[PDB]
This record gives structure tokens, C-alpha cells and sequence, in this order.
């Protein structure tokens, strides 16, 4: 893309100012929902509270119109390669948000079934707790997840980024080691 | 009950576990934690769902936990009737016969 | 932890020595976390808690 | 056999599988033993149904086929020997007398400890015109887990018969295509059997985890 | 002579050492000597692999943000001629995916050192 | 012939031995009759009154845990008789009353018999509106139990336990009345080597273990059947561990080995593996530093280090290797390095030990039982000390002395307190004149007696000629003899080889037939005929540079008898291998270290000293992998397959080679070697590891450790006085080697002895002195 081409400065902070602010809106979803989470993306949708409002009210049945992919459910072993693969067919910039401790961790079906977590197969970018979680919580998280690509960078600044990013993570312990007043 | 902190156990059941009943508490301890041991059998209990007869077959082994626990969810039996239903007519024709069936995937697999 | 379905609450114990005291009684919960990417909600630990130290506030 | 079927012995008190956290109450051997054969006069509409049901079928068929009959709760189980399914399933369907035009499924459960019974199939059946149900218990062994497939008869049993297979590996004979259903193809194992585990992982947590709940303690 | 270039990714840097503490300099002496990269985002590990010059490709199936099966997905549908794929699986269950992955090889976790040393040999020779 | 009696319970008819409790019967009948006080491996008391059933005839409520079964009694329980239920209902009530609401904060919360019982026998709602009694909670009884007497139901299990299962009453019902509690005398502390199974054995959470104090409820705890690992008993055991640290190890339940029993080792010493000196990775020698190294790295320079090493290698296995390591130890010496240096003797020895363990105890399993020691006339203990060696032994010799009335004999310096509660009789001997009261016994009608039975400690190795005693006293009366080690691995290391004149199998090497017997099972050409070392020979000929490597796997160098020797020995060799769990002297100068699995978390299998083997699978799940693994890919990177990638292999191949079977070896027949004559201020040196001692697996549990007895050096009261030295007051031995201090206990022992604890804190005989027992040390005052 050539607004990654496009050089620092002035001119590469208002680019990603604007695409940041233009892809918070508009952000619509992939019509791609699971188990009883999306019976709550869609009455997250229902008149009592309104999606559109935040511009996603297209819930895109294509995956290549789609923005964000909310899982919202529990993924079982047979449908990751499908939401794999849907996941892929969407186009770049591509987000998936974790609806439900199912679909972020796997939630109470901790067995053979189901996948552990959406991210085993595809990036999560918001998890977002609940089973269901209720349509506040969604719009809560769907409302930070807009704040994380606010800030979003952009070409040189993005290849800046994913290295201090990488440079963050390479330190941090795992949770196991976590050990803080463990007898 | 509720209360200025939350919904939680009632302070009069906390004080008398905690304060008043021994059996209360252990009792209270006890049906918590591996809850109540079914007399062994073999039961099928059915209800109408809204999808039609939600079978249940369960099975105790007189443990704590339920042995065997299957589901005849109305949505699974139902989805082989998207055959007769489907065939023959144009898939627009299908989402109308399919939504009719009105499926629910979490009681068709489980 | 014992009453949650989805082994969402870890807990672990201590004893309330006099120098160190954090609640009435012998113990206390040294170690309390939980883990909101498997609770589910369900309400059965407030309902488990002897001492309404656990209760389910309206935040979400 | 006429005793009641065990299906699980387990030994000590507290209905612990371990050797007991408390030293001396591991001694206690109980045997959890489903119920057996019920005394003849059946409650309800049940003595109406089996006496209809030897009647139709010979005295040496219903010999044959009827295993066990168990009044338990108020609902009748019909142990019906394994072969003779098909015979008695079509008994049931088309006799008008007994007319149990609805068979609502399959269900798989499986008894480890119950030799030469270990996987059992159980039918429940319904019939609308009498306003009747019974329940139908066929066991096969673990070790040849074959039962006729009743698809001639009750066509729903389909996606029964596959599903049972797929969590139990019940091999349904004469099924039209007994492939999985719920679990892929390729799949390695029976879910739902009692020695599959339940694959879970440890759930995480800032410096511990918790394994999941099979591999930890259990007093069933 | 070119020294292997291994990419090791895992969010967990125990996971990584436990990779790099199989592995060392030298699987065997018959081989040419390893050189290890360690990544802890997704994002990283697709950037190096983009970059190419890689043997072979060590995902922690349970990394946090972004599983290695999923990334093992990704690099085989997106870079041309990229190294061989060895999936580290954080549970029996998961060998199904671990094949879904396309991932030449899984090793399930805690990581047995031989058996990863044995995998890792077998997919450069 | 046993004498069924029969009788009906409810309403079903059943036949017991006569002689069975009704609580018994019941129990094999199914019926569940609550109980506190009962149990089975203890004398009924009848104490807490709630088994108690309607028994026709009987105007009273009998309880079921006294009343013994009547060839036509009727009994119906509280399932069949609204009497037995309303007395078991009453009698949980006023069990309950004064109870503690500490379900939430008891230990044994989840796990209470009491709990339990209340439930499927007690009231719903209490009716106790009064008072309840208060005692402060919780004293400390140990080290390592905490009593709570308000939860304490005075069931007497501790107390019924701690007199006649353990000869130890440290612990007794005081006070009268509602007042009633378990306690101490004043401040002497509940001493028991078993004290922990009082843990185990109260049904409720009066008596808990200090160290497993809030740390975990019943369902958070993974749970797993093991083995002990620590001394040859094998006694089954339940491992429980929360977020992969152990907490805490019950008896488990194996009638033919230890019952329901531990002793407190066992119980409690299981953090030696998290104490931090752990060995996590593989480690290499460079620049003259230990540092970590990669699993392939490490491997590479081993396998070049042996491959240079040649034909001139020892392989020191210890004692704590399992049945599979040990093999596998075995395996790697004979077809990797060629050589016959094996030696599992980790402590003092000598090559007639090796002799009579090759005539005796190879390939002879389950010779005697422990089923038969609770049974034997007549049990003669030699260099044996049950309670401080294989405790569980104690507990069914103790056991058999008062139930069957069984007579013990003990050839030792003086009566230890095991000996005395085994109510045995002592052949005062100064250590080196065992095999001098052997032979003597030939003529002892005691042993004469059928089912007569021998216990031989790995002591009486050290003394010259006294395992040939004991085998020509075993074959003149009859009586069996058995050999009874102190670490868990060394039968299973003698039926693995692991010895220098042994095959696996109890097969010899100085035989043709039997070396291409076992070089055909392990397809390979032909094994080393040249004799092997001994673990002593092993080390002098590296002391001396002669050798060109060393392969150690688990050993305490302070634990051989001359430690100084074998530092020097590990340091001259130019190539050291450790298969090490943690970091110790040999990895200190090791030049390959390789992290090996505890026992918790690998599978494998010991063999007790009756030869029973003891299977166990991993507790712990974890990348850590065995001794087995890290040999058979040793040689697999030298380049000859080991075939034992596990333990079901090393098992598999076990079985297959099968016994000896063909001609046993000839037995030792050594001579009985003048013992050394100790002069003016000098004494003949007496000693045997307490049970509680400075052992490695020990550490990391100060508890237990506070448990341990008092050291004290132990001398007769004319050999006290000729030194100037007072009871309680400090008394140096010494050597060349050096001098260890302790308080002096006069103990009526043959004069001119003087004994020592061989490696209690403090004494460390071998490390300081240098001398095993039997050597001459010099005695004086302060
Ligand atoms: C090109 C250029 C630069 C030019 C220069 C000028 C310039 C800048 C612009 C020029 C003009 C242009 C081009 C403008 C751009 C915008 C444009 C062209 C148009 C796009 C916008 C647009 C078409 C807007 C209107 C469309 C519209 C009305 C959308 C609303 C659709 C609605 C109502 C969607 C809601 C549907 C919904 C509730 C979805 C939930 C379903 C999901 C996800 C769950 C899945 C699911 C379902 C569905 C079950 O049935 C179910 C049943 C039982 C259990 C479980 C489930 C279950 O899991
Ligand atoms: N190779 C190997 N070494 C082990 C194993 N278990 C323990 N060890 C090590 O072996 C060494 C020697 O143990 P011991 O001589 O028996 O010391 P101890 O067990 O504490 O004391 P005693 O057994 O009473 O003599 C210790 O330092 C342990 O670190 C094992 O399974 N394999
Ligand atoms: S998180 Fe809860 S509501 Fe959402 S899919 Fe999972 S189980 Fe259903
Ligand atoms: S709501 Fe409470 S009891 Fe229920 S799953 Fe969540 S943490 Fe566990
Ligand atoms: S001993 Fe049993 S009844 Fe008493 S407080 Fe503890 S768990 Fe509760
Ligand atoms: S302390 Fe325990 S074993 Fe001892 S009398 Fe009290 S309840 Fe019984
Ligand atoms: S007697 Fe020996 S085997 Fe038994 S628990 Fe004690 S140390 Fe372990
Ligand atoms: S158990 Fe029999 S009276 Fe106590």
C-alpha cells in the first residue's frame, strides 16, 4: 500500500490519525456468530441498545467485507480450520475480538471439544470475559478495541512498533512464574 | 440476598452456619462442595421445548457427579428433516424450510 | 473454588498470625485470583462463601 | 442372569476411588448395581404393554429377546437381548396394540466395570396413539460392540445410531453409513467412552494452575 | 557450513530456553552449526519469516496472543518455500489440529528434550 | 481349617470367619455402619458409641466395632431398625455439640469422616442453643502435628495407635470428663517416628500436619498411588500435589506390604527435590566452572569423554535408582563401556557382601514376606535395626509380637527403643563379633522352630565374615534368612545386576553359560569377563589415577566409608559423569552433569527387601526424564542402542531375561577376621543411621528434621568412667581423620564400645572420622 510507503513525519502521523479514526468507524463485523455469544451480538444489535450507532451495524456476510471478526462463542475442535479460514478470506487490516470465555479461553468447556481459546488459530486482539458476555460488556470491549486501532501505526512507524512490541514481549515471565504470596 | 456490597449469602444463613448451627455448617459445607450423591439409576425425562421433546437420559451411579448425562435435543432429530424439506426447492426455498426447523447448533451438538 | 463449575477461582491459605492479621479466625486468603476468561458467571461461589466474603457486585 | 446388573464396585467408605484420605474406612465394599428384573405385576400401563408384547411375539421369542424388565421411577426399561433388537422394535412399531410409532433416539452409555455389558444402547420410544412411553436397554460387550441397527425400523435412529458410534464406538451393523457425526473423521477415539479422557489443559494463573478437573480429586 | 537458523516462537521465554536447552549449537556433530531467533508476537515471526533465511520454525502451540498452530497456518499459506513447521502442542486433544496446521512435525508439551531433538533432526535431514 | 460362623445383617444372610466384628461384616456385606473409634488394623475400644446396631436378645444397643459375630445372631442396622438409627442419630448429635464451626477453616474439611458421617447419619439443624466447650487451638504436639482438641471426637485412634501399632505412648487421653483431650505429658514432644499416621488416622481435624496446613483442600489435590523411595520397605502411599508441588503423602493401603502405616520419612520427606539445589539443566565443565549446557552439547562431550575412556571406566550407581535405572545402569556399563565396574554400594561394603547378595538375594524374590515376619516363632536381628532401618519391618515385628507373640532376637551393642518395643532380648556383641554370636546360635532351639526367621542388615557387611555366619546359622536351623537394605533402589539394583559378579537376574558373570544367556537377550556378541570392582575398588583405583572415567548416578559421597577417598577419587579421574537429581559433591567436580527426574515424576518400579516389586507411575507430569533416558540416549549418541527409551521397555526386558534359575553362585564362606583390640581411651565404634537423620532426600523439611531424635554418643557405663566422662556430658571420638563431639548417654552396653549415630546432624562418622563401624576410635571427655 502506498500509505506505507509514504514517509515520517506530518505527513504519516495525519495519514494514520485519519485511517485510525476511519476504521474505529465503519468497523463491521463478520456475520460469523457461534454457540449463545451470538444471541447476544445480536441483541447487542436489537433496538435496545444499537451497534449502528458505533457504525457496525453491517454485520458483513462476506468475509472480505468484514473488519472484525467476533468470534462470540465456543469454537470446537471440527470449526477452527472454518474460522481459520474465514479469518484469512477477510483482507487486511484484519481484527478478531474474543466474544465470551469461550471463544477467549475456552470458559467452562475445559475438555477435548473445544479449541482453549480463539487465538490457538487466529490473533486475538480483545478478550473480552462473560458467558455470554452482556451487550454493554461487548460494546465496552468493541469500544476499546476502536481505541487500539486509533492508535494504530503505520508503515515505517508500524516495522518501528512490531519491534519494540517485539522487544516488550521477548521479557516479560509467563503467568506461572507469577508467584506473588504463594505459600 | 443483597446488600450494600452485593448479592451474596445472607448474613442470617452466615450467622448461623458460622456462628450458631454445626449441622447448619456442615451441611452448608458438604452440599457446596461435592453437593448431594443420587441414588443409583436410570432415568429419561422429557420436556417440550420450544423445538419440540427435549429428552434427557440420565444415569447416576450413586455418586456425586452424574454418571451419564445424554441430551435428545429436539434441534438434532429435527435437522434430518432438512432432506425431505430442502429437496426438490430452490435454496431460497431451503433458508425458509431450514428456519423453519428453527436449529439451535448448541442443542443439536452439545 | 471448590463450588465453581469452570475452576475459575484459585485460592490458597494462610494462617492469621498475630503479628499479621487479615481477617478474624485462623486463616485467611493469601492467594486469591481469578480468572475472568473461564468464570462464567454463574454465581455459584457467592453462593458457596460461608462469610458473604464473596459477593457479585452490578459492574460488568 | 436375574441379580440386579453392577455396574461399578467401588470399596470404602466416602465413595472415594483412592485409599482413603482417613486411615480405616477403606474397607467398606459396595457394589453399585443398577436394578433388576421388577416383580411381574408392573405398574401402570406397563403390564398391559408387556403382556400385549409376549403375546405377539412367541413364548420362546419373548424368552429370546426380553432380557430384563425394570420398573424404576415409574418408567419402564425393557432389557432387550441384542439380535433380536430388530424383532421386537418392529413388534413395538406396527402391532396396534402397541404402536410406538415415535422412537425419540439412541443413547450411548458405557459401564467399564459391567463385563460382557459394557456399552449399552438405550431407545427411547413413545407412542403417540396410546400416550405410552418406554425405554428399550441393549448391551454389547466392549469387546464386540456390534448391535443391529434399528434404521429398517425407526429411520430417526439415524444420526443416533452415528452419534453413538462416533462418542462410543458402537458399531451399529446394517446402519446405512455409520460414519462420525460430531467428531472429525479423522478423529482418534470414542469421546464419551469412560477411559477417554477428557483432554482438557491447566487453567492458568499467576504462578500456579489448576489442572483440570479429571486428573484432580473426586469422591463420586 | 551455513549455521541452521532456527525461529523459535513463544510467548513464553520459558518455553524458548526449555527449545533452545534441547537444541544446541550442534544437534549432532554431523550437523552443521544452529543459530536460534527468538520471537514473542506473531506479528515478529511473520516479519522474520517474510525476511526467509530460516531452516526451521519452532510454534508454541499455546503462545498467548497468537497460538503456533495458527501461525504455522499462516506462514505455510503466505511465504513461498518457507522451512518446515514443528508445533509445539500444549495437549494430547491438540494433534488434530497440530495436523490442520500443515505443521511438518508436533512435539507436545512439557517439551521432552530428545523426542524434540529427534523431530528437529529428522524434518533437516 | 477356618470356621465360617453366619449370621444376617438386616435382613441378608452372610458367612464370616469366626471372630469377625459385626462392623466388619457389615462392611463385606455393604452395609455402612457409622464409626470413629473403629479400625481395623487397631484394637476395638467401643469408645465414641457410634456403631452401634439392634442385635436380637439384646436389651441394649450393641456396638458393632466390639460385639463379635454369633453363629446365628440377627443384627439390623440403622438402615433396618429405627432403634439403631435414633441411638447413631443421638449419638452424632452430642458428637456434634461441642464441635468448633471450623468446617471453612478445618484441614480436614472435605475429608471428614465426621463431616461425612453427619451427613448420612446426623440431624439436619442443631438443637444445641448452650455453650459449646473451648480449648486454645492449636498446640503444637511436634514439630510436625498441630492438635486442635475442640474438634478432637476422643476416638482414641491417635492414642490406640501411638501404643500399639508404634511401641511409642508420647501421646495419651489427659484430663477426665468433658475435659477429656489427646496431649503430651508437659513440653516432651510426641516423638514417634510414626506420629504423622496419628495425622492420618483422626477422623476429624484435631491432629494435622504443620507442613500440609492450609495449603489445599481435597479437590484441588492431583492424587497418585506411589512408592516411598527412601529406605526398602516399598510401603504404597498416596502422593497429593497441588500446582505441581507435593504436599503431602498418605499411607495409601497395601495389606501385604504396610498396611495403612508410614513412618514420618516417608510421610514428609519429599521436598529434598524442591529445596532449590535442584540441577535443572545439563551442565559442563569449562575453564574449571560448572555452567549450563544444552541436552545436545552435554551428551556429545559425555559420549567423547567415555568413547576415550575405553575399557577403563566405573559406574557407581547408588541406592536410589529404581529397578529400571538400576538396569539401565547395568545395561550402559557392560555393553557401552564394557566393563563389569558396576557397583550399587553407596555406603560400606565389602566383596562378601557382594557374594552372599549374588548366592542369597539375586534372582530369590519373595522368599519371605512381610506376612510371615508378622508371623515367624522367632525373628533374630542381625546388624539389623528395624525401627532406624526399614521402619515399616518394625511395625509388623511389633505387630507379630503381640498378636502372635513373637519372639525377637537382636545381635547388636545395645537395645535400641525399637528393640525394646519389640520386646526383643539383645546378644550384647561388639561390633566385628556378630559372625563370633552366629555361629554360636547354632544350637538356640529358637530358631529351631518352624517359620524361624533371620533379618540381616546391610551393617553386617562391614563386619569380616558375619554374612557367612548368618548364612551357615540360616542353613543349620532352617530358620529364613533375609536381607534387608537401607535405601529403597538396592534390591531392585541387585535383580538389575548393578554388582560386579552379578547379571541381571541373579545371574553370575563368572559364568559362561549365563553371560551368552543375557548377551543373546541383549543381541549383542559377548559381555566383559574380566571380574568387576566393587564401589571400594572402584574408587582407590581412581584415587590412584588408574582409572580413566567415572559414571555417577545418585551418590552421597559423604556416605561411603572413607568420603576423603572418594573426593580425592572423583577429583583425579579426568572424566566424571553425574546422573544427579540435585547438586552435591560429585557435581561439584563432575565434568557432565546431567538433571535427572525425581521419583515423583517419573514412572518405574523398586523391589522391597522381600522382592516384591513396587510399581508407580509419574505423579508429575514434566520434562524431566529419568536416569533410564538420559543413559539410553548416552549411548545413543556413542552410538550403541541401549533399547530403553522407558521404564516399560527396561521392565519388558526384565521379564524377558527372567531369572538365573540355572547353578547359584557359591555361598561367601569368608573367614571371621580377628576384630581390632581397643586400648587405653580407645573404643570399638558402634553405628547405624537414625531414621531421622542428615540424609540428602531429607532435606528441605525443618519439621521433620526437629523430629529427628537427639544426637547422643552412647557408651557403657564402666567405659564412660574410664574415659572421666559424666552422663549428659559432651564426649569426643576421634581419629586421625578427625573428632565428633555429643552428649554422652550411658547405656549398658559391652564395655569398651563406644556407639554413635552414623550420620545424625552434628556426627557424620564417616565424613568426620573417616571409619565405618567396627574401626578403633579414641574416646576423652569434652
Ligand atoms: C470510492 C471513493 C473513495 C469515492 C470518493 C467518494 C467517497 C469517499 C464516497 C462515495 C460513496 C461511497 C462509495 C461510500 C462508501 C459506503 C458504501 C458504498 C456502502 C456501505 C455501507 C452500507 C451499504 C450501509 C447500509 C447497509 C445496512 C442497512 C446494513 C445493516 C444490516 C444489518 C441490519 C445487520 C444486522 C444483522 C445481525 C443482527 C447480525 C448478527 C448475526 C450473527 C453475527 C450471528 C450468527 C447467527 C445467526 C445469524 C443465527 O441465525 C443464529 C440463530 C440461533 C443461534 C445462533 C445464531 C448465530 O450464531
Ligand atoms: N541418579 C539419581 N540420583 C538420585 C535419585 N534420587 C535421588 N538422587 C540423588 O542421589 C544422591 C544420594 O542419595 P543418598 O546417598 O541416598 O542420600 P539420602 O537418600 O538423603 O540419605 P540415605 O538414603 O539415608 O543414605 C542425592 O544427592 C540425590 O540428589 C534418582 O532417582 N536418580
Ligand atoms: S462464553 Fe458462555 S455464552 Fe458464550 S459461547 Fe461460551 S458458553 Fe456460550
Ligand atoms: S461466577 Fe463465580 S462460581 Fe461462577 S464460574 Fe465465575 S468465579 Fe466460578
Ligand atoms: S473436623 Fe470435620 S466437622 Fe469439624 S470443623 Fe473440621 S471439617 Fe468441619
Ligand atoms: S486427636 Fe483425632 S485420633 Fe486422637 S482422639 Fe481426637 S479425634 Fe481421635
Ligand atoms: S518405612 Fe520406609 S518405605 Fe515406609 S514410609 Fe517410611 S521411609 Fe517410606
Ligand atoms: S466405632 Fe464402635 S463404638 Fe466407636
Amino acid at each position: 500500500g502506498l500509505e506505507e510507503r509514504l514517509p515520517g513525519g506530518i505527513l504519516l502521523s495525519t495519514v494514520e490519525t485519519v485511517a485510525g479514526y476511519v476504521r474505529k468507524g465503519s468497523l463491521w463485523p463478520a456475520t460469523f456468530g457461534l454457540a449463545c455469544c451470538a444471541i447476544e451480538m445480536m441483541s447487542t444489535a436489537g433496538p435496545r441498545f444499537d451497534i449502528a450507532r458505533f457504525g457496525m451495524e453491517r454485520f458483513s456476510a462476506t468475509p472480505r467485507q468484514a473488519d472484525l471478526m467476533i468470534v462470540a462463542g465456543r469454537v470446537s475442535q471440527k470449526m477452527a480450520p472454518v474460522l481459520r479460514q474465514i479469518y484469512d478470506q477477510m483482507v487486511e487490516p484484519k481484527w478478531v475480538l474474543a466474544m465470551g470465555v469461550c471463544a477467549s479461553s475456552g470458559g467452562m468447556f475445559n475438555n477435548y471439544a473445544v479449541v482453549q481459546g480463539v487465538d490457538h488459530v487466529v490473533p486475538v486482539d480483545i478478550y473480552l470475559p462473560g458467558c455470554p458476555p452482556r451487550p454493554e460488556m461487548l460494546l465496552h470491549a468493541i469500544l476499546k478495541l476502536h481505541d487500539k486501532i486509533q492508535q494504530m501505526p503505520l508503515g515505517v512507524n508500524r516495522e518501528e512498533a512490531i519491534r519494540e512490541a517485539e522487544q516488550a514481549a521477548l521479557a516479560v515471565p509467563p503467568t506461572i512464574e507469577l508467584k506473588g504470596l504463594l505459600r | 440476598k443483597l446488600g450494600p456490597d452485593g448479592l451474596g449469602n445472607s448474613p442470617e444463613h452466615i450467622a448461623k452456619i458460622m456462628g450458631r448451627s454445626m449441622e447448619g455448617l456442615i451441611h452448608h459445607f458438604k452440599l457446596v462442595t461435592e453437593g448431594i450423591r443420587v441414588p443409583p439409576g436410570q432415568v429419561y425425562v422429557a420436556v417440550e421445548s420450544p423445538r419440540g421433546e427435549l429428552g434427557v437420559h440420565m444415569v447416576s451411579d450413586g455418586g456425586t457427579r452424574p454418571y451419564r448425562v445424554h441430551y435428545r435435543d429436539p434441534s438434532f432429530t429435527n435437522l434430518q428433516a432438512v432432506a425431505a424439506t430442502c429437496e426438490g426447492g430452490m435454496v431460497a426455498d431451503a433458508i425458509a424450510a431450514v428456519a423453519s426447523i428453527d436449529p439451535v447448533m448448541g442443542g443439536v451438538d452439545r | 473454588a471448590w463450588a465453581c463449575p469452570a475452576d475459575a477461582i484459585y485460592v490458597e491459605g494462610a494462617d492469621n498470625t498475630a503479628d499479621e492479621r487479615y481477617s478474624p479466625g485462623e486463616r485467611y486468603g493469601r492467594v486469591y485470583q481469578i480468572n475472568y476468561l473461564r468464570c462464567i458467571g454463574c454465581g455459584l461461589c457467592i453462593e458457596a462463601c460461608p462469610t458473604r466474603a464473596l459477593t457479585m457486585t452490578t459492574e460488568y | 442372569g436375574d441379580e440386579p446388573e453392577i455396574i461399578a464396585v467401588r470399596r470404602g467408605m466416602f465413595g472415594n476411588r483412592d485409599t482413603g484420605d482417613t486411615s480405616g474406612y477403606g474397607r467398606l465394599v459396595r457394589p453399585v448395581a443398577l436394578p433388576g428384573s421388577t416383580p411381574r405385576p408392573y405398574g401402570g400401563y406397563f403390564d398391559a404393554v408387556m403382556d400385549r408384547l409376549a403375546e405377539v411375539l412367541g413364548e420362546e421369542r419373548y424368552a429370546m429377546s426380553i432380557e430384563r424388565v425394570v420398573v424404576y421411577r415409574d418408567q419402564l426399561t425393557i432389557e432387550v437381548s441384542r439380535v433380536q433388537l430388530p424383532a421386537v422394535a418392529s413388534v413395538l412399531r406396527d402391532d396396534p396394540d402397541l404402536r410406538f410409532e415415535l422412537c425419540l433416539g439412541v443413547s450411548g452409555v458405557h459401564y467399564p466395570e459391567d463385563t460382557g455389558r459394557e456399552l449399552h444402547a438405550v431407545y427411547p420410544l413413545m407412542s403417540i396413539t396410546h400416550n405410552r412411553r418406554i425405554q428399550l436397554e441393549v448391551a454389547a460387550p466392549d469387546a464386540d460392540p456390534h448391535i443391529p441397527s434399528l434404521y429398517a425400523v425407526y429411520p430417526t435412529t439415524d444420526w443416533h445410531e452415528r452419534e453413538t458410534y462416533d462418542f462410543f464406538g458402537i458399531i451399529f451393523d446394517g446402519h446405512p453409513s455409520l460414519t462420525r457425526i460430531e467428531m472429525p473423521d479423522d478423529w482418534e477415539g470414542h469421546p464419551q467412552r469412560k477411559d477417554y479422557p477428557l483432554g482438557g489443559i491447566p487453567v492458568e494463573y499467576h504462578g500456579a494452575q489448576i489442572p483440570p478437573p479429571d486428573q484432580r480429586r473426586s469422591y463420586s | 557450513s551455513a549455521p541452521l537458523r532456527i525461529l523459535v516462537y513463544s510467548d513464553n521465554p520459558r518455553t524458548r530456553e526449555q527449545v533452545r536447552l534441547a537444541l544446541g549449537k550442534r544437534i549432532h556433530p554431523e550437523l552443521p552449526e544452529i543459530e536460534y531467533v527468538d520471537v514473542a508476537t506473531a506479528p515478529m515471526a511473520i516479519s522474520q519469516m517474510d525476511a526467509g533465511g530460516f531452516d526451521l520454525a519452532i510454534l508454541d502451540g499455546e503462545a498467548t496472543p497468537a497460538g503456533g498452530m495458527g501461525v504455522a497456518k499462516q506462514v505455510k499459506d503466505e511465504i513461498d518455500d518457507c522451512p518446515p513447521i514443528l508445533v509445539l502442542t500444549g495437549r494430547a486433544d491438540d494433534a488434530w489440529l497440530a495436523k490442520w496446521s500443515r505443521a511438518e512435525a508436533a512435539v507436545p508439551h512439557p517439551i521432552d528434550p530428545i523426542r524434540l531433538s529427534d523431530a528437529v533432526v529428522s524434518l533437516l535431514r | 481349617p477356618v470356621e465360617m460362623v453366619s449370621l444376617t445383617i438386616d435382613d441378608h444372610e452372610i458367612s464370616v470367619p469366626k471372630g469377625t466384628l459385626l462392623i466388619r461384616a457389615a462392611e463385606l456385606m455393604g452395609i455402612q455402619i457409622p464409626r470413629f473409634c473403629d479400625h481395623p488394623l487397631l484394637d476395638p475400644v467401643g469408645a465414641c458409641r457410634q456403631c452401634l446396631v439392634e442385635v436380637e436378645g439384646q436389651r441394649k444397643p450393641m456396638a458393632s466395632c466390639t460385639t463379635t459375630v454369633m453363629p446365628d445372631m440377627v443384627v439390623r442396622t440403622q438402615f433396618t431398625s429405627e432403634a439403631a438409627d435414633k441411638a447413631q442419630r443421638g449419638v452424632m448429635e452430642l458428637l456434634l455439640i461441642n464441635h468448633p464451626l471450623d468446617c471453612p477453616i478445618c484441614d480436614k474439611g472435605g475429608e471428614c469422616p465426621l463431616q461425612n458421617q453427619a451427613m448420612s447419619n446426623g440431624r439436619p439443624e442443631t438443637r444445641f442453643e448452650d455453650v459449646k466447650r473451648t480449648f486454645p487451638k492449636p498446640i503444637s504436639i511436634s514439630s510436625q502435628v498441630l492438635l486442635d482438641r475442640e474438634r478432637c471426637v476422643l476416638c482414641a485412634r491417635c492414642t490406640r495407635f501411638s501404643s500399639q501399632i508404634a511401641g511409642d505412648p508420647f501421646i495419651d487421653l489427659m484430663e477426665r470428663g468433658a475435659l477429656q483431650q489427646v496431649g503430651i505429658g508437659q513440653d516432651k514432644p510426641f516423638q514417634s517416628y510414626f506420629s504423622g499416621n496419628t495425622v492420618q488416622i483422626c477422623p476429624v481435624g484435631a491432629l494435622t500436619g504443620t507442613a500440609y496446613r492450609f495449603r489445599a483442600r481435597p479437590f484441588d489435590l492431583v492424587s497418585s498411588p506411589s512408592v516411598c523411595e527412601h529406605c526398602a520397605s516399598g510401603c504404597a502411599q498416596r502422593t497429593d500435589h497441588r500446582r505441581g508441588k507435593v504436599l503431602r503423602r498418605l499411607a495409601g493401603d497395601e495389606p501385604e506390604v504396610n498396611e495403612e502405616w508410614n513412618c514420618d520419612k516417608g510421610r514428609w520427606a519429599f521436598t529434598y527435590a524442591t529445596v532449590g539445589d535442584r540441577i535443572t539443566t545439563p551442565m559442563l565443565r569449562d575453564g574449571g566452572v560448572l555452567r549450563p549446557a544444552s541436552w545436545s552439547e552435554a551428551l556429545t562431550v559425555a559420549a567423547a569423554g567415555l568413547l576415550t575412556a575405553a575399557g577403563s571406566t566405573g559406574v557407581l550407581v547408588g541406592g536410589r535408582c529404581t529397578v529400571e535405572d538400576a538396569y539401565a545402569y547395568a545395561k550402559f556399563a557392560r555393553m557401552v563401556l564394557n566393563t563389569n565396574d558396576v557397583d550399587f554400594r553407596a555406603r560400606p561394603h565389602s566383596a562378601e557382601e557382594a557374594e552372599f547378595l549374588a548366592a542369597h538375594v539375586a534372582g530369590q524374590t519373595m522368599g519371605l514376606r512381610y506376612a510371615e515376619l508378622e508371623n515367624a516363632p522367632t525373628v533374630l536381628l542381625a546388624g539389623f535395626e528395624p525401627e532406624e532401618e526399614s521402619p515399616i519391618v518394625f511395625l509388623r515385628l511389633r505387630k507379630g509380637v503381640r498378636k502372635n507373640g513373637v519372639q525377637v532376637v537382636a545381635v547388636a551393642p545395645w537395645a535400641s527403643r525399637g528393640l525394646t518395643k519389640l520386646a526383643g532380648t539383645v546378644v550384647p556383641t561388639v561390633p566385628g563379633d556378630e559372625p563370633a554370636a552366629l555361629d554360636g546360635m547354632h544350637d538356640d532351639d529358637r530358631l529351631r522352630r518352624p517359620g524361624a526367621v533371620i533379618l540381616v542388615g546391610e551393617r553386617l557387611a562391614t563386619s569380616p565374615g558375619a554374612l557367612s555366619a548368618a548364612v551357615r546359622l540360616a542353613a543349620a536351623t532352617g530358620a529364613r534368612l533375609a536381607w534387608i537394605p537401607r535405601r529403597a533402589g538396592e534390591r531392585g539394583a541387585i535383580e538389575a545386576g548393578a554388582l560386579p559378579n552379578l547379571l541381571p537376574g541373579g545371574r553370575p558373570v563368572d559364568d559362561a553359560d549365563a553371560r551368552a544367556e543375557v548377551a543373546r537377550a541383549w543381541y549383542i556378541s559377548a559381555l566383559p569377563e574380566a571380574p568387576g570392582r566393587d564401589t571400594a575398588a572402584i574408587l582407590s583405583t581412581a584415587a590412584s589415577g588408574h582409572l580413566a572415567a567415572l559414571l555417577v548416578g545418585g551418590v552421597e559421597l559423604g556416605d561411603l566409608p572413607d568420603p576423603e577417598l572418594a573426593v580425592a577419587a572423583v577429583r583425579t579421574t579426568p572424566f566424571v559423569v553425574s546422573l544427579e537429581l540435585r547438586e552435591s559433591a560429585v557435581t561439584e567436580l563432575a565434568d557432565v552433569v546431567f538433571p535427572v527426574a525425581p521419583v515423583v515424576e517419573k514412572a518405574g518400579s523398586f523391589l522391597n527387601w522381600e522382592g516384591r516389586p513396587r510399581p508407580f507411575a509419574p505423579s508429575l507430569k514434566t520434562n524431566a526424564i529419568p536416569d533410564l533416558r538420559v543413559l539410553h540416549y548416552l549411548a545413543d549418541e556413542i552410538g550403541v542402542d541401549l533399547a530403553l527409551p522407558t521404564a516399560e521397555a527396561a521392565d519388558a526386558e526384565l521379564a524377558q531375561l527372567g531369572t538365573w534359575g540355572g547353578a547359584r553362585p557359591p555361598a561367601p564362606t569368608a573367614p571371621p577376621t580377628a576384630r581390632p583390640e581397643a586400648g587405653s581411651g580407645q573404643a570399638v565404634l558402634a553405628s547405624w543411621r537414625m531414621l531421622l537423620d542428615a540424609g540428602r532426600l531429607q532435606d528441605g523439611e525443618p519439621h521433620l528434621a526437629g523430629t529427628a531424635v537427639r544426637p547422643v554418643a552412647r557408651m557403657s557405663a564402666a567405659t564412660a568412667a574410664g574415659i572421666g566422662a559424666s552422663d549428659g556430658a559432651p564426649v569426643t571420638v576421634s581419629t586421625e581423620r578427625g573428632a565428633v563431639t555429643l552428649p554422652l548417654a550411658v547405656t549398658d552396653m559391652p564395655d569398651g564400645v563406644v556407639w554413635l549415630p552414623m550420620n545424625s546432624p552434628g556426627s557424620a562418622v564417616h565424613q568426620r572420622l573417616g571409619v565405618t563401624a567396627g574401626a578403633v576410635v579414641s574416646i576423652g571427655a569434652g
